[PDB]
RNA sequence: AGCCAGGAUGUUGGCUUAGAAGCAGCCAUCAUUUAAAGAAAGCGUAAUAGCUCACUGGUCGAGUCGGCCUGCGCGGAAGA
């Protein structure tokens, strides 16, 4: 290790991923096993990589008082045992679902997603960016305004209301 | 996954499926049939050829038989048919015995897909850098 | 120093009957329980218990982390009283508990029945198990080895008298 | 950082030398230049500090008698026959 | 045990209390470990 | 210091190997996964093992570790 000269570093380095960080999640992981390495880290593989990274750091006074880089109201985030995750590459979708969709499955805690950075704020997931480059999420998005919309209602008087 | 319920990996070559002077009584014994260990083997194994390093998982439960799912094989005993000479360690770093460099078991760095802990698809060839280096193989990259 | 330093606290119940150097303990359960001290000032004050030394005496701290020990043991002791459990390995081990003398049975040519002492009860949840209960730690404690001691465990097939919190090495033979 | 400081011997002898190392102080003398030596006792345990710092041997060194800086350099070193402890030592005022 | 004139820690679990007037060694791994008088 | 977690993946490493898949063994100890994990500490394999150590995280929150120079004591220490 290192005293200031390793601290600072763990700091800034890092720290580089919250001035220009893409998206951000802070799960604790008691009970964590190696699988934790098997999954974030496997999902790297073949849909992933090295462009993310949860370097447990819940150092606090290393990980919280390390972000003079703009990111109040985090005075409080940053609660007990931490791990968080950030990236670099890539859009800022994604990333929160391999957690949520993951961590639900018992996988140790998940800090309860309480919520992190880019629009800075407080606890209660979201989920409004996974659902890019799905774009056919936009595609039936119209529910055929006119179709759909339409077979789904003014057409259900005969399959539901003719007595 | 879960951890451990049921598994192990002990086979000399493909050459010849279940061996019957090798491991003997000694390949499976808590629900793993001997005469049986040749009919979900050979399966697959008659599918791509017989002659290289096969291990496996073996999921077991307590229903008459088993079942399992093996992978990519070991980079170490492609260094008889894919490399130099018959064996392998016996004269280590002590004499510059066969040689591979940089183009040589490229490929075979490269068989391994979903079986490789080194996303990087360049850096996971740091990993087998080393499944030919158990008897001294300078590398003339 | 340190687990002597650290405070008591005395909660919602306890009497706390500080009288000089004799302390005494009520509440919940527990017929009361006192011990005694000597190197060690405890002063009540508020809510808790404080525990130093004394001038002139190299046993100070010393002798206050046994106190606040003591007594901190003493606070839980009516509290929440004290736990226990052995369990019985081997065939034939059998407790029984037909009053406040428990009846044990372990492959002697005799039965072995061991009188509870003062304010300790026990039951026995299973023919081969014994929870024996109390408010004096170093009561339940003793109980416990001692009735342990009738029979401790082998280390060979693990009969015997354990507790839960054990470890029983256990090994082979001397081969052939 | 070599920095010590002393006084001026009142006494010799193996005598006063023997009372020195008792009371954890030492003998030590200073020659050299058109001036006469001079009798020093130095802190045993003090100066054992410096003597570890490989440094103590190059870079010249620094003496207060009385408060008066003379500087000169660790010249020869009697140590102890069998304990790490030093026993005399001679200084040059180059 | 063993009661030898130097007792010494042998193992990692290998204790070293001092009951009475009389050092000692308690090895909680190996009982061939515990030893008296030293 | 407790207490709470992880300690794999290339790899069952090949090898005089009857069978050795870290450890009666030989020679080797390199590279990813990561906050950390050594082909590696120990128990012990028909052999995998199950299960625990270096090292990193969490909790707690003020001291903690071992050598050096000195003073006084302990064991060693059984007899007609």
């Amino acid at each position: 290790m290192a005293l200031n000269l390793q601290d600072k570093q763990a700091i800034v380095a890092e720290v580089s991923e919250v001035a220009k960080g893409a998206l951000s999640a802070v799960v604790a992981d008691s009970r964590g096993v190696t699988v934790d390495k098997m999954t974030e880290l496997r999902k790297a593989g073949r849909e992933a990589g090295v462009y993310m990274r949860v370097v447990r750091n819940t150092l606090l006074r290393r990980a919280v008082e390390g972000t003079p880089f703009e990111c109040l109201k985090d005075a409080f985030v940053g609660p007990t045992l931490i791990a968080y995750l950030m990236e670099h590459p890539g859009a800022a979708a994604r990333l929160f679902k391999e957690f949520a969709k993951a961590n639900a499955k018992f996988e140790v805690k998940a800090a309860a997603f309480e919520g992190e950075l880019i629009p800075a704020s407080q606890i209660d997931r979201l989920a409004t960016l996974p659902t890019y480059e799905e774009a056919i999420a936009r595609l039936m998005a119209t529910m055929k305004e006119a179709s759909a919309g339409k077979l789904v209602r003014t057409l259900a008087a005969v399959r539901e209301a003719k007595e | 996954a879960k951890k451990v319920q049921a598994y192990v990996k002990l086979q000399v070559a493909a050459g010849m499926a279940n061996p019957s002077p090798p491991v003997g009584p000694a390949l499976g014994q808590q629900g793993v049939n001997i005469m049986e260990f040749c009919k979900a083997f050979n399966a697959k194994t008659d599918s791509i050829e017989k002659g290289l390093p096969i291990p496996v998982v073996i999921t077991v439960y307590a229903d008459r038989s088993f079942t399992f799912v093996t992978k990519t094989p070991p980079a170490a005993v492609l260094l008889k048919k894919a490399a130099g000479i018959k064996s392998g360690s016996g004269k280590p770093n002590k004499d510059k015995v066969g040689k591979i460099s940089r183009a040589q078991l490229q490929e075979i760095a490269q068989t391994k897909a979903a079986d490789m802990t080194g996303a990087d698809i360049e850096a996971m060839t740091r990993s087998i850098e080393g499944t030919a280096r158990s008897m001294g193989l300078v590398v003339e990259d | 120093s340190r687990v002597a330093k650290a405070p008591v606290v005395v909660p919602a119940g306890v009497d706390v009957k500080i009288n000089g150097q004799v302390i005494t303990i009520k509440g919940k359960n527990g017929e009361l329980t006192r011990t005694l001290n000597d190197a060690v000032e405890v002063k009540h004050a508020d809510n808790t218990l404080t525990f130093g030394p004394r001038d002139g005496y190299a046993d100070g701290w010393a002798q206050a982390g046994t106190a606040r020990a003591l007594l901190n043991s003493m606070v839980i002791g009516v509290t929440e009283g004290f736990t226990k459990k052995l369990q019985l390995v081997g065939v034939g081990y059998r407790a029984a508990v037909k009053g406040n003398v428990i009846n044990l049975s372990l492959g002697f040519s005799h039965p072995v029945d061991h009188q509870l002492p003062a304010g300790i009860t026990a039951e026995c949840p299973t023919q081969t198990e014994i929870v024996l209960k109390g408010a004096d730690k170093q009561v339940i404690g003793q109980v416990a080895a001692d009735l342990r001691a009738y029979r401790r465990p082998e280390p060979y097939k693990g009969k015997g008298v354990r507790y839960a919190d054990e470890v029983v090495r256990t090994k082979e033979a001397k081969k052939k | 950082m070599f920095t010590i400081n002393a006084e001026v011997r009142k006494e010799q002898g193996k005598g006063a030398s023997r009372r020195l190392r008792a009371a954890n102080k030492f003998p030590a003398i200073i020659y050299g230049g058109k001036e006469a030596p001079l009798a020093i006792e130095l802190d045993h345990d003090k100066v054992m500090n410096m003597q570890a710092k490989a440094e103590f041997y190059s870079e010249v060194l620094t003496i207060v008698v009385d408060g008066k800086e003379i500087k000169v350099k660790a010249q020869d070193v009697q140590r102890h026959p069998y304990k790490p402890k030093l026993q005399h030592i001679d200084f040059v005022r180059a | 045990m063993k009661v030898r004139a130097s007792v010494k820690k042998l193992c990692r679990n290998c204790k070293i209390v001092k009951r009475d007037g009389v050092i000692r060694v308690i090895c909680s791994a190996e009982p061939k470990h515990k030893q008296r008088q030293g």
